[PDB]
């Protein structure tokens, strides 16, 4: 008679003959199509050096489940429970191009069951991925970081994935105060892998960031144009102050020690050259 | 006792207790949910990170009916402690973590009355992420929230109630570094979602300034004194690009320290 | 499928399956293991420290005599999804590992096929030990 | 005959019927009376800048099970029984004042169990601690760093703790090179 | 193998076999543990702390007389793999360590011999304090 009560009964008997490592279909010619979308929490951090983004989101997944069905008119109308999402089969999506994190969800949140057989997941994770640094423009730069998602052993024709909705969600983002989100988009792609004969699909989102450069214009560029400034005066000091070399030295070792600064922040990378540094080396050379 | 073992084994016999399920009584009724924060010590802000640690005690109180018992026959025991991990929990957690460590530290004892109360006070240290603002440094005021929901429950399965509008500092250890000025706590709606519910704790702490006024800005004020010295000396001395080159030297370095220990954002200088 | 959990069932089933014995017919026969390994990227090479990183898929396949099944009495299936961590698995680590990691990261499904193969290609974030010549 | 065989029936009567979650008292009004006492295995760091102290101490605690009790005569002499400390019911004693570290023990050790109902566990346990740091006198300064522990969940007249010695014991200690203890004493509040 | 599986059910009996009882009949006689530290490789001395980092194989010889078994009818079996954690145990662990991590790192399988002898090799990664000359 209370809601308690008859959610024990639907409890009991749901999961009487349920085997969460099965497919759940009715047909073994069905697809489990999983509605895959992202919420951003918060961009954790960009480390140009390391060349990896951290990322706190929630992994919004979806899916049906043909055994998890029940008529709320004979539960006292029980629409819905939370279960464990551990008691149920759940979709393997990994992050293909993980870098010092988890490929997969750890925290395994609850999932929310309803009685036609809807299963809506959203746990939380934190995600550490690889993706190429430019840093050409530096600290003026934008950088494009993605994140690739799939499941990891059924393919297109036992699992097809669906774009919740393209844009990234950023209702409950912490904002940073170093970067800007320009832009977070999720693209599905398909392709074969020389691993196996089937076709694998994939949700690749690409987060487009530009920095806010105050910070490091303050503390980098302004200094670097003051020292600048005197890289000319030796030529205009008289040779009896006996103070040329002091003042010509001084300006060499500071440059350098900027130019030693800027590289503790850029990626080692050989592909590109920031402007900054070319600017410093030239200025050091001369 | 032989009663209070009896008793133990009644009320958490899976047969007839499942902790799996909310004790929703009435029908669709929601359970309501009483928070409280109590802080410990403040163990730390780092602002690089921008990172608060804290000590707290978190008062969560509800009503299981499922978890009574009539005192007289069972010795006129009046309550009981359960093992938290064994009955029904909102998984109230802090939804703003820094860390991703979202629950309790210890999962203690849960205090149990004959009528269904229950009184759970677990401990915890908490990794809150919370903005810093750099402008006024070293005598700046931050403001660090603490978002606390369940992240199982909505707000048509769970109720999240105040217990008090502030949180305690009953038993607060003073930190030497901060000083705290207001600890307000509020109850958030969405009127456009319906199923969002938070409680949320505003840190108003104070920076104690003395420490770095001595160790910075004294060190600072000292070196710019020294920016003015150039016009005065002799041309014919010959140290006048020692002299200003050297302020030069000490004000830059003082100015990467200064990058070095404020969060570097953008937002303000 | 109401075939496919009768199937997983039965081959999963604690009863006839013992997950910690090899799956050796004969007590002087020995199980092949086949190892190819896939570069997904060159992380970091750390040159202090001396340790490379890698992100490789590690194709591992054997056969498991036990895990066979008739397809005409299972609605004509040619293969299932079974979870790594409830199949008798060969420990193939990473024995050169510079940070204590021995294992794969992420232990993804085994794919087996009616007459016993056993396909897994579990991901896994590698830090190996690796002489750094500097001259 | 043999001891392992006895030993097997001993532990098959006394986990019969036991509930590890009910507090061991035959009797409702009594107090279960717990001798707590540290023992610092080595001073790992104390941190200025963070004023954290870390500590490898073992945690050493005793008390009576009424429920855990037997006759040896019965058992082949047998006196006492090394068991798992998960099965038995344990005070719920953690550290008040910690930071950045574990509030409980958290090792588990085996508990050693007397015929008469004493149960002795000696768990390790890593602590970081909170201390006011005072370096006034720095690098001749000399510090106070408190741990304090307590149970839980229950009060006074349900788990009461006496002071097993009053000093902290050194006998395996393992000397820093930095520090120096000039006095480790508990005081019951 | 099938007589694998069969023995291990023998061995591995609750009916027979508690792996909270140390393997000391006949009075509470001593039960002989024979150690053997292999250093893998030392990972590193950091000076600072004062802690060295190795890793080991922390090998351990014991006899469990309740493990035993007649090989001729077991197929002339002379050695089964036991899983650590469903034997009785010494419990030896690192002392001085520095950090609390006091046991074994894997919990590896045990090697019984049909005689009762037993045969365990777990990996460890050990951190423990010593004093820096810095003479
Ligand atoms: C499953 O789907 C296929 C393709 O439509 C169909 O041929 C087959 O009959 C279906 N099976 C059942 C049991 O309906
Ligand atoms: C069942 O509950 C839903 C809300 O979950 C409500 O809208 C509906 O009217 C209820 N139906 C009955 C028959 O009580
Ligand atoms: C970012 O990269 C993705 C994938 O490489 C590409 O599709 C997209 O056009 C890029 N966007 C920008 C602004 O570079
Ligand atoms: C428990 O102790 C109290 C206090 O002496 C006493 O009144 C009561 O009778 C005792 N109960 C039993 C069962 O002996
Ligand atoms: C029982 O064992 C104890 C030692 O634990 C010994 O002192 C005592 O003499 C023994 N008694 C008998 C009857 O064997
Ligand atoms: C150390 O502190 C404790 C409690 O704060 C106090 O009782 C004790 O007297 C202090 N001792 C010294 C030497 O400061
Ligand atoms: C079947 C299987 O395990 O595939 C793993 C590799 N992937 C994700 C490229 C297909
Ligand atoms: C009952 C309970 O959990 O109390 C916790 C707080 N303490 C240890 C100060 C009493």
């Amino acid at each position: 008679e209370t809601r308690a009560h008859a959610e024990e009964r639907l409890l009991k008997k749901l999961f009487s003959g349920y085997n969460k490592w099965s497919r759940p279909v009715a047909n073994i010619s069905d697809v489990v199509l999983v509605r895959f979308g992202l919420s951003i929490a918060q961009l954790i951090d960009v480390d140009e050096k390391n060349q990896m983004m951290t990322t706190n989101v929630w992994v919004k997944q979806e899916w049906h489940d043909y055994k998890l069905r029940w008529d709320p008119a004979d539960y006292e109308n029980v629409t819905s429970i939370r279960i464990p999402s551990e008691l149920i089969w759940r979709p393997d999506i990994v992050l293909y191009n993980n870098a010092d994190g988890d490929f997969a969800v750890t925290h395994l949140t609850k999932a929310h069951l309803f009685h036609d057989g809807r299963v809506q997941w959203t746990p939380p994770a934190i995600y550490k991925s690889s993706c190429s640094i430019d840093v050409t423009f530096f600290p003026f730069d934008q950088q494009n970081c993605t994140m690739k998602f799939g499941s990891w052993t059924y393919d297109k024709a036992k699992i097809d994935l669906v774009n919740m909705h393209s844009r990234v969600d950023q209702l409950d983002f912490w904002e940073s105060g170093e970067w800007v989100i320009v832009d977070a988009v999720g693209t599905y792609n398909t392709r074969k892998y020389e691993c196996c004969a089937e076709i694998y699909p994939d949700i690749t989102y690409a987060f487009v960031i530009r920095r806010l450069p105050l910070f490091y214009t303050i503390n980098l560029i302004i200094p670097c144009l003051l020292i600048s400034c005197l890289t000319v005066l030796v030529f205009y000091l008289p040779s009896e102050c006996g103070e040329k070399i002091t003042l010509c030295i001084s300006v060499l070792l500071s440059l350098t020690v900027f130019l030693l600064l800027i590289t503790e922040i850029i990626p080692s990378t050989s592909l590109v050259i920031p402007l900054i540094g070319e600017y410093l080396l030239f200025t050091m050379i001369f | 006792t032989d009663t209070e073992e009896r008793l133990v084994e009644h009320l958490l016999d899976p047969s007839r207790y499942n902790k799996l399920i909310r004790p929703a009584t009435n029908g669709s009724e929601l359970v309501t949910v009483q928070l409280m924060v109590s802080l410990a010590q403040l163990i730390s802000v780092h602002e690089r990170e921008q990172i608060m640690t804290t000590n707290v005690w978190l008062t969560q109180e509800w009503e299981d009916y499922r978890l009574t018992w009539k005192p007289e026959e069972f010795d006129n025991m009046k309550k009981v402690r359960l093992p938290s991990k064994h009955i029904w929990l909102p998984d109230v957690v802090l939804y703003n973590n820094a860390d991703g460590m979202y629950e309790v530290s210890f999962y203690s004892n849960a205090v149990v009355s004959y009528d269904g109360s229950i009184f759970w006070l677990p401990p915890a240290i908490y990794k809150s992420a919370c903005k810093i603002e750099v402008k006024h440094f070293p005598f700046d005021q931050q403001n660090c929230t603490m978002k606390f929901r369940s992240w199982t429950y909505d707000r048509t399965e769970i109720d999240l109630v105040l217990k008090s509008e502030v949180a305690s500092l009953d038993d607060f250890t003073p930190s030497g570094e901060w000083d705290i000025v207001a600890l307000p706590g509020r109850r958030n709606e969405n009127p456009d979602d319906s199923t969002y519910v938070d409680i949320t704790y505003d840190f108003i702490i104070r920076r104690k300034p003395l420490f770095y006024t001595i160790n910075l800005i004294i060190p600072c004020v000292l070196i710019t004194s020294l920016a003015i010295l150039v016009f005065y000396l002799p041309s014919d001395c010959g140290e006048k690009m020692t002299l200003c080159i050297s302020v030069l030297l000490a004000l830059t370095v003082f100015l990467l320290l200064i990058s070095k220990i404020v969060p570097p954002t953008s937002l303000d200088v």
